[PDB]
């Protein structure tokens, strides 16, 4: 089928520049109206830029001459590269094929998240909320900059799993919590390990939770 | 450009109920130009409708859309729990395409109470020196409660965060953490850490807790 895979995202300095790709299967990025959109953090979507299948390219007013679209055709890839970011480019960033006649985007990437600031990473601290139905959870605590996946047992426990939206705290770094509940009757035979993920800081914690 | 406003910002509404969304723009948008889309929490918009009554690929029989000229509509027949999400108009009749703010839709299922547990902080984060006491709110609704921190009968205030899920895509019920930040000087000089919860779904608060060295 369709398929748009986005890789490039994560942390750069502002005034810093990256690129952004966009891997497409199913259909070719040359003969097709392509583009990319995005989306700052709880705000709705922006327009970014357009390539159409004939190469003309535009682009929003807040991107001129800073940004380039572009493709490689025998990759069949589409691409972003931006220049001199800006807190305000801060977004998640969607590309999105469309068809020329009317600019409706029908297939899109999954995104990704750029944060354009001059923080440094900070990998999580992983400490356990313990039972004592039983909720349990783990703290992942002090890490920046977003996102960080959570999963239970590699994926194999999802039933009754919530993993809340981070907090900013007043250090300028992110906490947030991961908690499952679990038949009580089951604490005993099955173990319970959270698999935290950030990859902005390559740091991959595996923890056990227990009684 | 083409200024797409939608009304209402927000809208709650039960399953089985109607909905109708509306899209208006600043100049006439020719119908075969208008699309809306669905956003659900950490995926990517969805195309709905195209060309202002066409539905997409996979989209259900109860999302249909209609309009011409400055006046658009989306309409959910009959809402299910998993059509929580915002949902956008957007045009490309006329150069630049142009988005409308969205309209959060909201499922008001019927009233459920927290199930409240509390987490003292684990023996490996005092070796940092910080101690962080965790009350989860599982399941409930409405969004609305309220959590006080109790520390030896002391109302706590400025020293908690909380953090509330996305409408659950299932149940429609929302899960809360507040999460109490002290020092460990200070948590390990008190004994009775309490997390009360009022809401609509409990008749009266309710009092989760523990003692320090219990």
């Amino acid at each position: 089928e369709v398929q748009l895979v986005e890789t490039g995202g994560g942390l750069i300095q502002p005034g810093g520049s990256l690129r952004l790709s966009c891997a497409a299967s199913g259909f070719t990025v040359s003969s097709n109206y392509m583009s990319w959109v995005r989306q700052a953090p709880g705000k709705g979507l922006e327009w970014v830029s357009v390539i159409y299948s004939g190469g003309s390219t535009y682009y929003a007013d807040s991107v001129k001459g800073r940004f380039t679209i572009s493709r490689d055709n025998s990759k069949n890839t589409l691409y972003l590269q931006m220049n001199s970011l800006r807190a305000e480019d801060t977004a998640v960033y969607y590309c999105a094929r469309y068809d020329g006649i009317y600019g409706e985007l029908d297939f899109w990437g999954q995104g990704t998240l750029v944060t354009v600031s001059s923080a440094s990473t900070k990998g999580p601290s992983v400490f356990p909320l313990a039972p004592s139905t039983a909720a349990l959870g783990c703290l992942v605590k002090d890490y920046f900059p977003e996102p960080v996946t959570v999963s239970w047992n590699s994926g194999a426990l999802t039933s009754g799993v919530h993993t809340f939206p981070a907090v900013l705290q007043s250090s300028g770094l992110y906490s947030l919590s991961s908690v499952v509940t679990v038949p009580s009757s089951s604490l005993g035979t099955q173990t319970y390990i959270c698999n935290v993920n950030h990859k902005p800081s390559n740091t991959k914690v595996d923890k056990k939770v227990e009684p | 450009e083409i200024v797409l406003t939608q009304s209402p910002g927000t809208l709650s509404l039960s399953p089985g109920e109607r909905a109708t969304l509306s899209c208006r723009a600043s100049q006439s948008v020719s119908s075969s130009y208008l699309a809306w889309y669905q956003q659900k929490p950490g995926q990517a918009p969805r195309l709905l409708i195209y060309g202002a009554s066409s539905r997409a690929t996979g989209i259900p029989d109860r999302f249909s859309g209609s309009g011409s000229g400055t006046d658009f509509t989306l309409t959910i027949s009959r809402l299910e729990p998993e059509d929580f999400a915002v949902y956008y108009c957007q045009q490309y009749g006329s150069s630049p395409l142009t988005f409308g703010q969205g309209t959060k839709v909201e499922i008001k299922r019927t009233v459920a109470a927290p199930s409240v547990f509390i987490f003292p902080p684990s023996d490996e984060q005092l070796k940092s020196g910080t101690a962080s006491v965790v009350c989860l709110l599982n399941n409930f609704y409405p969004r609305e409660a309220k959590v006080q921190w109790k520390v030896d009968n002391a109302l706590q205030s400025g020293n908690s965060q909380e953090s509330v899920t996305e409408q659950d895509s299932k149940d429609s019920t929302y899960s809360l953490s507040s999460t109490l930040t002290l020092s460990k000087a200070d948590y390990e000089k008190h004994k009775v850490y309490a997390c009360e919860v009022t809401h609509q779904g409990l008749s009266s608060p309710v009092t989760k807790s523990f003692n320090r060295g219990e």
